[PDB]
Formats: C-alpha cells, sequence, structure tokens
C-alpha cells in the first residue's frame, strides 16, 4: 500500500525549490511533437486543443526519459475532459492523432496512461477489460481532481501517480530500457491541459 | 457535440 512504495527520492524531489518556468518550458508540451489539432502555449508550459469534431489528440514533451526519477503534474479542468481524457507517457513512436473519439493514449505497445474519467490503465489495450487503478479501493472508483502527479521512476522502471501529494503506487512496470516522453490525449474543444515539471 | 467540438 501507497506511500510505502514512492520511488526513492521522491519526497527529496519535491520539497526542493521547484524548476523555474525556464527549466518547465524545456520539459514542456512540444510544439514540434504533438497533434496537427493542438497549439501549444506559453512556450510548453500548457496545450489548447482546437475544437475538431471527431478527433483524439496527443501530445509529447520535449524531453524523452530513459534513467533517473521524473515527476510532472498534470492541470486538466474537470470539465475540459470528455469521453476520453489519458495521462502517461509514450515513446516517440506513439501515434498523436486518430480521427474518432478513444483512449488514444495506451491503445498500443508505445504508450501507457490512466484514464482520469474511468479509472482504468491502459497500454496495449483495444476492448473492454483494462484493470482498475489504484488498487485497494475494493472496486471503488477514485475521483480524480484537476492536479495530478505523474511520476517515471526509470531506475525501477515504474509510472505511478499522486494525487493531493499521497502516492498511489505504480502502475506500470517494465519500463527499463526505454525513453519515454510525458503524454496525454484529449478529445475535449477547447481544453486546456498545463504540464509543469517538477525534476529531476 | 459531445466532446465540445464543431461538426
Amino acid at each position: 500500500l501507497y506511500f510505502q512504495s514512492m520511488p526513492e527520492g521522491l519526497e527529496e524531489l519535491l520539497s526542493a525549490p521547484p524548476p523555474d518556468l525556464g527549466a518547465q518550458r524545456r520539459h514542456g508540451w512540444n510544439p514540434k511533437d504533438c497533434s496537427e489539432n493542438i497549439e501549444v502555449k506559453e512556450g510548453g508550459l500548457y496545450f489548447e486543443r482546437r475544437p475538431v469534431a471527431q478527433s483524439t489528440d496527443g501530445a509529447r514533451g520535449k524531453r524523452g526519459y530513459s534513467r533517473g526519477l521524473h515527476a510532472w503534474e498534470i492541470s486538466w479542468p474537470l470539465e475540459q475532459r470528455g469521453t476520453h481524457a489519458v495521462v502517461g507517457v509514450a515513446t516517440a513512436l506513439a501515434p498523436l492523432q486518430t480521427d474518432h473519439y478513444a483512449a488514444l493514449l495506451g491503445s498500443n505497445s508505445e504508450s501507457w496512461g490512466w484514464d482520469i474519467g474511468r479509472g482504468k490503465l491502459y497500454h496495449q489495450s483495444k476492448g473492454p477489460g483494462a484493470p482498475q487503478y489504484p488498487a485497494g479501493t475494493q472496486g471503488e472508483q477514485l475521483e480524480v481532481p484537476e492536479r495530478l502527479l505523474v511520476v517515471l521512476d526509470m531506475e525501477e522502471g515504474t509510472l505511478g501517480y499522486a494525487i493531493g501529494g499521497t502516492y498511489l503506487g505504480p502502475a506500470f512496470r517494465g519500463l527499463k530500457g526505454r525513453t519515454l516522453y510525458p503524454a496525454v490525449s484529449a478529445v475535449w474543444g477547447q481544453c486546456q491541459v498545463r504540464i509543469r515539471y517538477l525534476g529531476e | 457535440d459531445i466532446n465540445n467540438n464543431n461538426n
């Protein structure tokens, strides 16, 4: 159970003075690596998805991580999530667009995400039946507030999340040897999704 | 539409 399982150094990372806006931009959304329907704003700190019907649209972070601890806060208003809002990571090979509404992040071998609307985990996931996260809720869905932390531990090869400062356990394992970028996939017209890189 | 998109 939960925080007993945090990556090494996570408390320290979070307690330190946060990266300045320069560091946040360098690790933020990549205008050169996002859906053609997404506009990156403030040099990486957030993106806005154009109101294009029958489209799911993703973005990757500018920086891919293969070693060490990496955590960033995602801020995504609850009224701007729509039918499919997924938060996680992707390799460089994961698709960033499809032409219908779907859980695009985690629907293939190149991406891993949490459906913050339904509480399910998607990796290589096509049909119904994806697992619930976090565990230990007796099957009860945990609602995800506006802000959540995404925590990638490339020393252990895990991805996990935190709400309200509380780490919810590893969601995915077996990530070592890969180069992984912050990622989301979104369907809501004019949604604004913010990324705040915290280290390391 | 359902996702605040213009059809």
